[PDB]
């Protein structure tokens, strides 16, 4: 499923911005 | 409405035109705890000595700035925070500087991030979403109104009252504006086809946010993910999207309009602008004016246990607060 693909992937924590 | 805004320009331009300067200082107020970390600072929970009050202090490294090349985004955020008036932005109630770093001090909002709550909680309901996406409508319409884009909308910069209630926080990408910007800005998973594409943006960019926002809020994860930002690029501008089972065909239909590619058919940048939004039948239930007045029945009250009370927020390594002997960028930033 979607969400278990999103739980295993390397973005669920806070994401940060792009600057530079 | 419109009448209200015009009100509202105009108590926005008299301190536009007037910001205030070094309304405190530094040893006024008890460091605490931190709250949330970022790339030139962190954000500590504080309290004022005098007044035995709490707030959120956002200490800004003047050489981190300065080598990160922020030094007009940083001056936007102060000059706009302070300017700004609306009941669900955050509250700067001070400013001040010394040698080595700016200072903010915010109201505290003790209700925690909406990201650890969506995280924790998996997916909010419709209600639940629309609850919270009503909120980020008022405030656009009001930020947009004074030509000012927001370009950072995302769970972590949304931050839940005791009330239940949202509270804007992080306006380092902020800027005010007539006419079009390029700056490459943003977290990845909300960045606005146009933007990715070096195009020169608008306000549009602000409702494709929302967009995202209310699928991630709704389904639990974002509309477009992947696990590094180029593949997520790659996604934004391919312009499709796939939406969860138990999305309701006017969520569908409301995404749709929102997350469109062509900024000529995207919600919000239409010829009825916000309207177009607020009169969209997944909002016929919003009642705009109960909500602005917050006098809605908020779905979820995160619980504290007292004032400073910091549970509802994730700890941090506690880097300590330095000022040098020297003044460190004195002309850079002798505006704020
Ligand atoms: C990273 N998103 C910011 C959310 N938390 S923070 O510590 O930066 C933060 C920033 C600004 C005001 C705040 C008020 N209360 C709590 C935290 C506050």
């Amino acid at each position: 499923t979607t969400y278990a693909d999103f739980i295993a992937s390397g973005r669920t924590g806070r994401r940060n911005a792009i600057h530079d | 409405v419109k009448e209200f805004l015009a009100k509202a320009k105009e108590d926005f331009l008299k301190k536009w035109e007037n910001p205030a300067q070094n309304t405190a200082h530094l040893d006024q107020f008890e460091r605490i705890k931190t709250l949330g970390t970022g790339s030139f600072g962190r954000v500590m929970l504080v309290k004022h000595m005098e007044t035995g009050n709490h707030y959120a202090m956002k200490i800004l490294d003047k050489q981190k700035v300065v080598k990160l090349k922020q030094i007009e985004h940083t001056l936007n955020e102060k000059r706009i925070l302070q300017a700004v008036n609306f009941p669900f932005l955050v509250k700067l109630e001070f400013s001040f500087k010394d040698n080595s770093n700016l200072y903010m001090v915010m109201e505290y909002v003790a209700g925690g991030e909406m990201f650890s709550h969506l995280r924790r909680i998996g997916r909010f309901s419709e209600p639940h979403a629309r609850f919270y996406a009503a909120q980020i409508v008022l405030t656009f319409e009001y930020l947009h109104s004074l030509d000012l884009i927001y370009r950072d909308l995302k769970p972590e910069n949304l931050l839940i009252d005791q009330q239940g209630y949202i509270q804007v926080t992080d306006f380092g990408f902020a800027k005010r504006v007539k006419g079009r910007t390029w700056t490459l800005c943003g977290t990845p998973e909300y960045l606005a086809p146009e933007i990715i594409l070096s195009k020169g943006y608008n306000k549009a960019v602000d409702w494709w946010a929302l967009g995202v926002l209310i699928y991630e809020m709704a389904a639990g994860y974002p509309p477009f993910f992947a696990d590094q930002p180029i593949q997520i690029y790659e996604k934004i501008v391919s312009g499709k999207v796939r939406f969860p089972s138990h999305f309701s065909s006017d969520l569908k239909d409301l995404l749709r309009n929102l997350l469109q590619v062509d900024l000529t058919k995207r919600f919000g940048n239409l010829k009825d602008g916000v309207n177009d939004i607020k009169n969209h039948k997944w909002f016929a239930t919003t009642d705009w004016i109960a909500i602005y007045q917050r006098k809605v029945e908020a779905p979820f009250i995160p619980k504290f246990k007292g004032p400073g009370d910091t549970s509802n927020f994730d700890d941090y390594e506690e880097e300590e607060i330095r000022v040098s002997i020297n003044e460190k960028c004195g002309k850079e930033f002798s505006e704020f």
